[PDB]
RNA sequence: AUACAGUGAAACUGCGAAUGCUCAUUAAAUCAGUUAUCGUUUAUUUGAUAGUCAUGGUAUAACUGUGGUAA
RNA sequence: UUUGAUGAAUAACUUUUCGAAUCGCAUGGCCUUGUGCUGGCGAUGGUUCAUUCAAAUUUCUGCCCUAUCAACUUUCGAUGGUAGGAUAGUGGCCUACCAUGGUUUCAACGGGUAACGGGGAAUAAGGGUUCGAUUCCGGAGAGGGAGCCUGAGAAACGGCUACCACAUCCAAGGAAGGGCAGGCUUACCCAAUCCUAAUUCAGGGAGGUAGUGACAAUAAAUAACGAUACAGGGCCCAUUCGGGUCUUGUAAUUGGAAUGAGUACAAUGUAAAUACCUUAACGAGGAACAAUUGGAGGGCAAGUCUGGUGCCAG
């Protein structure tokens, strides 16, 4: 029923740290603002990725429903996904302490 | 200020005349008919040192442009009466025409201005795409075809409303018990 | 690990600590611009750069202990 | 005569400065197997010069009113020379030795300038008539005159002497310290940015977030729709007769439908957090989920009071 739609736009990469980015919009017509683990594992099929390195962040929801603006990445290693990012991202996935 | 007194305001002329335009369009405020007569104020002032800047002149010719395209594409003015003379022939009710809630009911959605003032601050009409529920939206042509009721609406829509439910299920405990 | 190498308080030493509020009014002064420094200084940055005793002596702080004085 | 090439240390002097008695890793090669030689790739310092960050003076270019301002400078050298000290360095910056000058109606000089001033300094006014936002104000102070101290950079004033003025503590011997907010609130974090250190981290009441704080000026809600009953009267203008007009009137009964204020799990949030945006579940029938403020006017008693030529007037 509901078109889980976040849209991933702003679409770019950067293989040099290897990371990809993409802005964050949620489209999700009658469904309240999902979250950003059930998002963390979906993005790491649809990526082929680690639950890990998957990655987005700041989401705030537009009127009219179904539709919020966030900003997210993911990694594309498990040793730049545990360097790279800071503890208090860290701690908002429950990585670190 | 967003909202001028008239100079007279209590006078025999402007009393009566307010109480025709609030009485028909479901208004509740001098206030609001005091802004948009305001606004049309400015409007008009600005028309008419148009008219007194010459013709053929630049600044006449392409700000009267301006002026009269934007207001068809408000609405209030029509599209084969292109002249700033009709731009000083407007009045109050063309914007008091162009609010929302008069618009739901000239559509037809609702029964009386006043019903269609309920609605809207109802949450259940939405121009376009969102549920707007301010009675004084200021629609334009495009929204003006496309007026109507929220996909959320129990009028043109989801669910029962609560009132409904309640009911429903009363009943089911009449049955039931 | 029979020298130690982990860790580490006290201290030596290196560098920073020269990027705080209140009170008084100047018309080539200030400020803005533009020079000059074949007339000066520079911790720091980077760049070069010196053929002209199988290892010399110290000392402290800390620690130990004994004390003074209302402090 | 051109086409092309070359240039245009000595003598000493001195507190010696020096030419590393310091951290990370090669393991080989040779035989003298000594553990001998030899060696390579990473840090901290040091000689000088360049360069960088700065700084100092300095050329010249530019800012108001006023002659009801005609004088000014040698009365700290005023102008200049020469010599020396001083300074990181020139230069009357300072001293000797001198010369006797310079500025001036092209108004020097002087006076006032509200000089919270001005600078296109500053982003501008994505269309307010000239208006916003930023930046430089300029200097001085950190009880008060005076003097000294390090560091590349301080005349540091949260070092030291003496002085003067304060004001403390005590066992009376002594000892030691420095205004700022308020009137007539001082809660979280270095997360966004930047900075600083032997520097990923440490830190930065820089920088940020939040909370008390109707003012002026905004957008809504406090109800929408329908059925039935019962009644014959309503309403507008005229100074008195009067006249004009017509679906109306009532604390009368009654039906279902809408929801937002609220109430309340989560998610989204940020260093973290509040609120927020979303979001399930409740949640409107009158004494409710109980709006004010102002104006005009009646009527009532076995009631009170006063004046009258009954029963009336005030």
């Amino acid at each position: 029923s509901d078109a889980v739609t976040i849209r991933t736009r702003k679409v770019i990469s950067n293989p040099l740290l290897a990371r990809k980015q993409f802005v964050v919009d949620v489209l999700h017509p009658n469904r309240a603002n999902v979250s950003k683990d059930e998002l963390r594992e979906k993005l790491a099929e649809v990526y082929k990725a680690e639950k890990d390195a998957v990655s987005v962040f700041g989401f705030r929801t537009q009127f009219g429903g179904g539709k919020s603006v966030g900003f997210g990445l993911v990694y594309n290693s498990v040793a730049e996904a545990k360097k790279f990012e800071p503890t208090y991202r860290l701690v908002r996935y429950g990585l670190a302490e | 200020k967003t909202y001028s007194t008239p100079k007279r305001p209590y006078e025999s002329s402007r009393l009566d005349a307010e109480l025709k335009l609030a009485g028909e369009f479901g208004l509740k405020n001098k206030k609001e008919i005091y802004r948009i007569s305001f606004q049309l104020s400015k409007i008009r002032r600005a028309a008419r040192d148009l008219l007194t800047r010459d013709e053929k002149d630049p600044k006449r010719l392409f700000e009267g442009n301006a002026l009269i395209r934007r207001l068809v594409r408000v609405g209030v003015l029509s599209e084969d009466k292109k002249k700033l003379d009709y731009v000083l022939a407007l009045k109050v009710e063309d914007f008091l025409e162009r609010r929302l809630q008069t618009q739901v009911y000239k559509l037809g959605l609702a029964k009386s201005v006043h019903h269609a003032r309920v609605l809207i601050t109802q949450r259940h009409i939405a121009v376009g795409k969102q549920i707007v529920n301010i009675p004084s939206f200021m629609v334009r042509l495009d929204s003006e075809k496309h007026i109507d009721f929220a996909p959320t609406s129990p009028f043109g829509g989801a669910r029962p409303g609560r009132v409904a439910r309640r009911n429903a299920a009363r009943k089911a405990e009449a049955s039931g018990e």
